[PDB]
């Protein structure tokens, strides 16, 4: 016949291959579509869809619905911080178990920007601002809200709209960050202070809280698929 | 302006003075089946404005510690009206829903819901080598509530509730993929979600099939200081839309 | 794909795109350019690795199972799921619906067995894996009459050569495959709950063809799935819970999160 | 009969069918169509950015 | 293929689609929009896997025989028919007439045999099946002359490589294949009974080219037919008994259906 | 000298024959042809449903 | 020669395929066919046939 | 590529090609022709053996490492780095920036280790060769889930066929590898230097998927880089000194060259 | 599809891409471009020799 | 299938060959070129470049 050769990698099998394989069962036609709602094509499409971040995971709130919850309450003067996590989805035990999250372990890369939102749950009296800040890398985070309004920030006026968002844009030396643990690709701090007091009439709970958000934004993308952390066995089930 | 609503379906008619805007589905306002989609080749019963119109369920105090609430929908509608006598004497049909769910309190109290539902929610068993009764996992109209402590493993048929896993072994605050509104008590007193028919097949038998499951849940507790009204109710409306009955038999 | 960052200079408007109504269900369509001042960036990335068809388009070995040339368990009974392994069924349960077509490749090695068997000298053997579709006659030993396969899908495989391969259709009577169902396939709701006939597709049997040795040898057979052609509607939570079981949702109640010292504190625990 | 078609890059290949079954092609990589519009923004009323949400 | 379901609304008409005389012979052409009102139905479903080329067209184990390496039986003979076996026999005995070629492959294992010989020590083994067609020498021995293969297809094959796979033509004297024969060969009418000449396919004979060890190899050979090209004719009821014999069509008398309890019982017992 | 075809699909593949006898080639598995009406109906008159079968 | 690579499932023999094989016997030409009676293409041509529905068997 | 020399003449001119400035930085341009009378030559040269893409893409073995199918060492860890060994490194330690695609290719060879087991009879080994992108699961014995491989590439290979091969492409964070890194990853420049993440690429895994013999068997897996489709920027003097680490440009002190006895002799020593 | 290119003589050959992915093609062989002037000469003045290097 | 026959050298790992190999991760988009001072296409570019000259070397 035709005088051919064989070259190194054949009689292999590699699980990430695409050649063409006979059927088992030929002529055989399978059923119709139905249109169904909802068709997915993407899981960027899926990152991009808000989901509750659980900030407050300290003890036994991860038993819970506290753990979802962010105290904020009338004290004495103001400048005092709300809450504190580090940018570095898919490793940060604040971020790892969202839905964005969860899409981003496994990937090994990430690149683009995050909104987080902000939704205030007090009652229709309470009135308050808050400083809602993101600090590049290079200076460990910041430890009064003089040394926070130095980066990028919005300052949050609660009123009609009980609804923030801080998106926090793409500062990085490359144009990837690692998904794990890396001080090379860290990711900066992101933090919340009294920008003013929190206000409340009489026979009004002095005591609120908030929720957040994230998604990603239009810009986002993922890169180099592996297996998750998150799921294990022993054995079969 | 923004925040008036009207919806009409039948002789109901809802109205309220806060909304935040109607949520559809997945951009997909309930359609009749197509005759390109369609595999059954009987006449369809199309009953019109005689099942297409709203239907209040039992309301549901809300206190201050209180962990949520789910209906499984076509089963907690199968007693009510000729909705409930179209589903015992067909073998197959095919609906969506539009949910309206209120809850109002003054200016002074607090709290957010999360209302959701959720396409095809099959929930777990307290003990691990056995599935759930149809008595502890179906109401009729009346709510079935969540617990926020584990419930214990016995010899149980008991239905494994807890608000932080939602019943179904997940995070609850990732329950937002699926067609959602809050209601937060300073915003807005309400929430619309009208779902198109959810399945993986043309039409299904509903009285051993729920393709819906309602869930309201507290993430903020209700909250409010003592000399307001103690007792928020929480009342659930459901109309159906674009029903369909095939298969014509005897009751059962 | 990606879009472009666009440069933006200063503002003092009425906008507020910032501010926003986080109740109506709706997720803010806000990029960096509203919150502050922006340079136009070209960005040249794509969203390729995160294609449906990518994500479950990568072999996983869903099962193993063993047999013999000697003595019981001559052969392998199994029934096709990809429910027994946690790693590939966690991917398909981002979704409610998923509709594919299979690829079986089939990883076989043999191992011999301590014997006090004097003078052993192993011929290469040969192994038949049959696939029987739902309903029809079982082997109940080795050396039946079903093992004849007039019409039933076969391979054999002799020791040394490439893995086998074979192309499943998308074999479902409904028009896609459910990974939950909520409901009972009795009317009376009695039963077993979350079973349905939708994912039927059929049992796979192995044995040897020949006990090539007079000595003990016993094999194991891998099963690898790989999607393809695929198509997926309606995106769900991810699991957060263990499994349990191959035919339930059942779950030990987890924590949301792992834990940390405080509410500002910038590393885990 | 060969299809040809551009590669991943930061050329071109080409591909012919071998079976006559079409459960037994090469997996389809490149289909890079995407709408995040159901999931996002599913409301009925057409949000605005730079507008409020609720009047 | 499948047709489409039409839309229908009432009647009352002096048609009378349903009633129908059934001792015409004639089967009724009665559709659903006759009897009752129904909806229009576009259908998308083939007949495709019931097409004869694909029913008949899957190979099918028809027989397997054993020889060794010493002692007695060296060679194993076998008359090419597809009637030793009962699975691939019933499918073609749908028909009465049939046409087709055959495509023949051989699953060739051997086993190593228990012995007291030290130090076996096998080289390869290499095995040559030879096909005599009807009428010709037949080998009486391994190492007789007919083996020489001068002019009788014959294929060797070696040990751990693909199983060897020949064409046959449609090989009939007839224009068809026979799978009922109502006479005798005779013109007498005596001798046996269903006995004809339009399915003669030769002989098949199959040993070992070298015996490679010192020790004792058995090895097994396995035919499987695969119709091809296949034409058929003349459409009968299905075997209801099972078969004692590979010549005859003699039976045991078979209850027509298994029972259940009643007329108006909705089990199978 | 190749045939180009389509493949059964809820694209194309190519053949070439490789041999000089045509009791090698490949089955044929697309023929879809069919004509029930030798065994229903074998009736000599024509029946007509709306009509009386025995007048 | 040319370069070739193999792939999984080559040296298999799996049922249900169809590939090409030389011929046993070459330049053999075959019987020519004849119309006889009721040719079958199809086995829904014979399932939409008439067959009498055994629907007492109750015991004997 | 190469220049043809050009004839000339007699000089006596105000010219002065020969007379430079070196102190400039700039290399002189000077051509044969310039100084001495020469002849025309056609010159048929290329410089096609000195491309960047000639001189860097030949496969190179960097690494080797063993196991076994009994006790300890079950398989292999290695993390990628092209930097074990000295040959490939120091060919790529002529550039400071470099980016290429990678093709591993390995060479897995198995040795029986002695034992007093009696009648041992290996079967055919089968062996996995796992590569896990950075992060994700590490198996910690053989037999753990991680082996399942539904999203990590893998290879399986049985004994006696080609080596595997696969190409990886350019896995950089950044828009070139480097070589060096004059730096720290932590902003108060504490702990190791010259420590980066532009440069990873998972680690690689190795085992034995079944135990074949009765008795010990050790294989060893060589792993063979092959840069292709390269870019090169910035040369730099090549290494004069031995490596000591892998992780390091730590040094010897070392002559600049070999001596010689005198500055006028013709010899070395 | 076919590439058709000169070989390395003191011919032409074929080639055809396989793959989905241009990091599974073979090596670049036959690039020669060069550019030693950023190397050699990479002063901001132009030298000129038969001129003097400094005036 | 097609015949074919194999020729010496299949099945051999010759370190010069340039084949084509399928990728282990398939669709993987790397990341943009930037212009970096200094490429170099070939050796001989920094060749031409002058290096000091160690003429003496006697002992130490
Ligand atoms: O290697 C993999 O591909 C592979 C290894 C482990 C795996 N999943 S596991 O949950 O870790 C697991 C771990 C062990 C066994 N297991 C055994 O090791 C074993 C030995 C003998 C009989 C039965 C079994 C058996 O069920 C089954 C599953 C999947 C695949
Ligand atoms: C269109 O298909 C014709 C283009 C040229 C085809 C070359 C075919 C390559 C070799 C045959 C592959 C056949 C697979 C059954
Ligand atoms: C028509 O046959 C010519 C079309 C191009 C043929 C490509 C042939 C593929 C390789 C040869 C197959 C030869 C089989 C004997
Ligand atoms: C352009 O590519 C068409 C030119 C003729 C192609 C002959 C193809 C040779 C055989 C197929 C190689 C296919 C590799 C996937």
């Amino acid at each position: 016949g035709l005088p051919t050769m064989n070259t190194p990698g054949s009689c292999q099998f590699l699980t990430s291959d695409d050649f063409q394989s006979p059927s088992a069962m030929p002529q055989y036609d399978v059923t119709p579509e139905m249109r169904i709602p909802g068709e997915v094509k993407n899981l960027m499409e899926i990152a991009e869809v808000d989901s509750v971040v659980p900030v407050q995971n300290v003890g036994e709130k991860v038993n819970s619905m506290e753990a979802y919850q962010i105290p904020v309450r009338s004290n004495e003067g103001s400048g005092t911080q709300v809450f504190g996590f580090p940018l570095q989805p898919g490793y940060s035990s604040v971020f790892s178990r969202t839905l964005l999250g969860e899409i981003l372990n496994y990937y090994t890369h990430w690149s683009g920007s995050i909104k987080l939102t902000f939704m205030f749950c007090g009652s229709a009296m309470a009135t308050g601002k808050f400083l809602l800040a993101y600090s590049p890398p290079g200076a460990g985070a910041p430890t009064k809200r003089v040394d926070a309004m130095l980066g990028t920030h919005v300052i949050w006026d609660v009123g009609l709209q009980s609804s923030c968002v801080l998106c926090i844009p793409w500062i990085s030396q490359t144009h990837y960050r690692f998904v794990a643990s890396d001080e090379y690709t860290a990711g900066g701090f992101i933090t919340c202070w009294y920008q003013t007091n929190i206000v409340v009439p009489a026979d009004a709970q002095s005591s609120c809280y908030i929720m957040c958000f994230v998604s990603a934004c239009n810009d986002f993308s993922v890169r180099l698929l592996k297996d998750t952390p998150f799921i294990s066995q022993q054995n079969f089930f | 302006s923004d925040r008036a609503r009207s919806i009409t379906l039948g002789n109901s008619t809802i109205t309220t003075q806060e909304c935040a805007n109607v949520v559809v589905g997945y951009g997909v306002w309930p359609d009749y089946l197509k005759d390109s989609e369609a595999t059954a080749e009987d006449q369809p019963t199309q009953p019109d404005v005689a099942t297409c119109r709203f239907y209040t369920l039992d309301s549901v105090q809300w206190q201050k510690t209180s962990p949520g609430w789910w209906w499984k929908l076509p089963d907690a509608l199968s007693n009510l009206g000729l909705f409930g006598q179209n589903m015992q004497y067909h073998y197959l049909g095919r609906t969506g829903y539009t949910v309206h769910v209120q809850c109002n309190a003054s200016k002074f109290h607090q709290g957010c819901l999360l209302v959701v539902c959720v396409p095809e929610a099959e929930m777990g068993c307290a003990t691990l080598d056995n599935t759930p009764s149809s008595a502890e996992l179906l109401g009729g109209d009346t709510a079935k509530e969540f617990a926020d402590k584990p419930v214990a493993s016995g010899s149980n048929k008991l239905v494994q509730r807890v608000v932080y896993n939602a019943g179904m072994g997940v995070g609850v605050g990732n329950l937002t993929i699926f067609p959602h509104q809050w209601i937060n008590l300073r915003t807005n007193n309400s929430a619309t979600i009208v779902m198109p028919y959810t399945n993986s097949v043309p039409m299904d038998n509903m009285f051993r099939h729920n393709n819906v499951t309602l869930m309201v849940i507290p993430f903020v507790p209700l909250d409010y200081c003592p000399g307001s009204t103690t007792y928020v109710p929480i009342t659930v409306t459901i109309a159906p839309m674009c029903a369909e009955y095939n298969g014509l038999r005897l009751a059962g | 794909r990606v879009a472009d960052t666009v440069g933006t200079g200063p503002t003092n408007s009425e906008a507020i795109p910032a501010l926003t109504a986080a109740e109506t269900g709706h997720t803010s369509q806000v990029v960096p350019g509203d919150t502050m001042q922006t340079r136009h960036v070209k960005n040249y990335h794509s969203r390729s690795e995160s294609t449906i068809e990518n994500f479950l388009c990568r072999s996983a070995c869903v099962y193993f199972t063993e047999y013999k040339n000697s003595g019981a368990k001559r052969y392998a009974e199994w029934v096709l799921t990809p429910r027994q392994a946690a790693q590939l069924r966690r991917k398909l349960e981002f979704f409610t619906y998923v509709r594919f077509d299979l690829e079986l490749t089939f990883v076989i090695t043999s191992t011999q067995q301590p014997s006090t068997t004097q003078n052993q000298d192993a011929q290469i053997l040969t192994h038949q894996i049959m696939y029987v579709p739902p309903g029809g006659p079982v082997p109940d030993k080795v050396d039946s009459y079903v093992w004849q396969t007039s019409t039933n899908p076969s391979v054999f495989w002799t020791e040394g050569n490439a893995p086998p391969r074979m192309s499943i259709p998308f074999l479902s009577i409904g028009n896609a495959y459910s990974n939950f169902y909520d409901g009972w396939s009795e009317f009376s709701r009695n039963g077993v709950y979350g079973i349905n006939t939708l994912n039927n597709m059929g049992t796979l049997y192995a044995r040897h063809v020949n006990a090539g040795s007079t000595g003990p040898i016993k094999s194991t057979i891998r099963i690898y799935f790989k999607p393809k052609h695929v198509k997926a509607w309606i995106p769900r939570p991810p699991r957060l819970c263990q499994y349990e079981k191959a035919k339930n949702v059942n779950f030990q109640p987890s924590g949301v999160t792992t834990t940390r010292q405080s509410i500002t504190t910038m590393t885990n625990t | 009969g060969a299809q040809v078609s551009t590669q991943k890059t930061g050329i071109h290949y080409t591909n012919i069918n071998y079976y006559k079954d079409a459960a037994s092609n090469s997996a389809n990589r490149q289909d890079f169509t995407q709408d995040p519009g159901k999931f996002t923004e599913p409301v009925k009323d057409i949000m605005i950015k730079s507008l409020p949400a609720l009047n």
